């Protein structure tokens, strides 16, 4: 189906202990490929999935430039920030930004991306159209002004529906038998008594990709939502995906339980009781 | 400013069968600001070698990393991640269960 | 592939 692109930047100052930590990471959907990282040795832009390896080093020289450039922007924007809001120079802060690019199904461009946040909240964001921007506070207006004076919007639009998009398309097809690959989850519940008289019911799901996924608990059919124990999808590390929902039954009860579950790679939605 | 605690969890990579290999993972979600500690523990004690996943973030803002290591689980050894973050007044110690 | 041209705030 549906596929992205997406770079995350995060800059942390660090006053009176040197330069501001800088980290990038680049996924194509829930899959990372790249990273740079200030505080390592090499320097570069470093491969992190096995089909962007063979990339030559052309590629590997030209991500290693813009990186760093996309460094040294946000170590100069911290100074700028600080100002703006009428900080401290002590005070450690955070800039993050966030861009990319969706394709659909005809893998033609679908939506585009461009946010950026200063100390978890939204400081300034490009909108749908990739026109305008979306200023959230009275700083960020500033921003905005400046922003649509030197064009930045024209620039991120050309990128988000070209060469983001391109690239997006490469990848897939270069790295076809990771990302192109949807893992139906591997299921099945555990029973533990809690005592006597109630019993713990978990529905297990896991080793699926995307990491796409709804698991829920029925009580006769009906949505037991605010009685259920969802814990949040996590990796495993191997680049699949966990998550699992529990119940609490009284003894005797387990038959008016259902779990279900609904994936990507499954071609029916599964349901699945307790004896 | 803006300040959200690390949600916690502490799992293996595969079902845990006593003396077989495995990763134990202790992935640590949606927090603000980014420095945070985080340490694996077997009885008690610090694991040495134990690696982490580059810092990325959510839709919202807030941060997520895993940490991991190989292990071989058994019978008796117990495992714990220790979490510190500016959101907690001491270090949060969860204990790894193996059907959670 | 990363963006080619990203400015600064200022």
């Amino acid at each position: 189906g549906s596929h992205s692109m997406r770079y995350f930047f995060t800059s942390v100052s660090r006053p009176g202990r040197g330069e501001p930590r800088f980290i990038a990471v680049g996924y194509v959907d829930d899959t990372q490929f790249v990273r740079f990282d200030s505080d390592a040795a090499s320097q570069r832009m470093e491969p992190r999935a096995p089909w962007i390896e063979q990339e030559g080093p052309e590629y590997w020289d030209g991500e290693t430039r813009k990186v760093k450039a996309h460094s040294q922007t946000h170590r100069v924007d911290l100074g700028t920030l600080r100002g703006y809001y009428n900080q401290s120079e002590a005070g450690s802060h955070t800039v993050q930004r966030m861009y990319g690019c969706d394709v659909g199904s005809d893998w033609r461009f679908l939506r585009g991306y461009h946010q950026y946040a200063y100390d978890g909240k939204d400081y300034i964001a490009l909108k749908e159209d990739l026109r305008s921007w979306t200023a959230a506070d009275m700083a960020a207006q500033t921003t905005k002004h400046k922003w649509e004076a030197a064009h930045v919007a024209e620039q991120l639009r050309a990128y988000l529906e070209g060469t983001c998009v391109e690239w997006l398309r490469r990848y897939l097809e270069n790295g076809k038998e990771t990302l192109q690959r949807t893992d139906a989850p591997k299921t099945h519940m555990t029973h533990h008594a809690v005592s006597d008289h109630e019993a713990t019911l978990r529905c297990w799901a896991l080793s699926f990709y995307p990491a796409e996924i709804t698991l829920t608990w029925q009580r006769d059919g009906e949505d037991q939502t605010q009685d259920t124990e969802l814990v949040e999808t996590r990796p495993a590390g191997d680049g699949t995906f966990q998550k699992w929902a529990a119940v609490v039954v009284p003894s005797g009860q387990e038959q008016r339980y259902t779990c279900h579950v609904q994936h990507e790679g499954l071609p029916k939605p599964l349901t699945l009781r307790w004896e | 400013m803006i300040q959200r605690t690390p949600k916690i969890q502490v799992y293996s990579r595969h079902p845990a069968e006593n003396g077989k290999s495995n990763f134990l993972n202790c992935y640590v979600s949606g927090f603000h600001p980014s420095d945070i500690e985080v340490d694996l523990l077997k009885n008690g004690e610090r694991i040495e070698k134990v690696e982490h996943s580059d810092l990325s973030f959510s839709k919202d803002w807030s941060f997520y990393l895993l940490y991991y290591t190989e292990f071989t689980p058994t019978e008796k050894d117990e495992y714990a991640c220790r979490v510190n973050h500016v959101t907690l007044s001491q270090p949060k110690i969860v204990k790894w269960d193996r059907d959670m | 592939s990363l963006f080619n041209t990203v400015a600064t705030l200022y």
